[PDB]
């Protein structure tokens, strides 16, 4: 029942290294782990909230991601969160092999 | 924790098989046409491809 | 399907049910 909805979250936690928090004023923070092969634990996160126009919006980024704002303009546009969080997860794994 | 699980399928359109042992990561990935099934032994593989791989069932067209 | 509500359902609304609904929680930081 109840346990099982427990085990589906865990399932995805651990799967998809993806997290998912609610934390104050409104905001979901999502983190990303097992992005670097080097240091699976790391953490990649970014926040986010539905603003008083009903818009997506990211209210921070860290580390942060130099697509993240065109990104968001794609996804009020499209309104595909999928795709939003896929090319969010494609970002944090690149920037992990910049330097 | 009903609605947290919901939005993990909106992302993915992963659903999991619940009924296996832990060590096996078993599910259905969904899409626009037809359903792919996804059975992988975990202890063949890092906890880093297992992610990517998943991941990579997901489209990344807007 | 068995999917079909919450593939039609708006993200935002998925999103705002999980804002509305649970109890808020320390964000994790990078630290």
């Amino acid at each position: 029942r109840v346990e099982r909805l427990c085990k589906s979250k865990e399932l995805f936690e651990e799967r998809l290294g993806l997290e998912i928090r609610r934390i104050h004023n409104e905001q979901l923070q999502f983190i990303f782990r097992h992005i670097d092969h080097k240091d699976p634990d790391k953490p990649y996160m970014f926040t986010l909230s539905i603003n008083e126009q009903g818009d997506y919006e990211v209210t921070s980024c860290t580390p942060p991601l130099d697509c993240i704002s065109e990104f968001q303009l794609k996804v009020r546009e499209t309104n595909n969160f999928s795709a939003f969080i896929a090319n969010i997860r494609k970002a944090f794994t690149a920037l992990s092999f910049k330097q | 924790a009903a609605y947290v699980t919901q939005l993990y399928y909106k992302i993915s359109r992963i659903d999991w098989d619940y009924e296996v042992e832990p060590a096996r990561i078993k599910g259905i990935h969904y899409g626009p046409d037809i359903a792919q099934p996804i059975n992988m032994d975990s202890s063949h593989h890092s906890r880093c491809f297992i992610s990517d791989y998943l991941w990579s069932l997901v489209p990344t067209a807007w | 399907n068995a999917f079909s509500e919450l593939d039609s359902a708006d993200p935002r609304v998925m999103l705002r049910r999980i804002i509305q609904n649970q109890p808020q929680v320390d964000p994790l930081a990078l630290q």
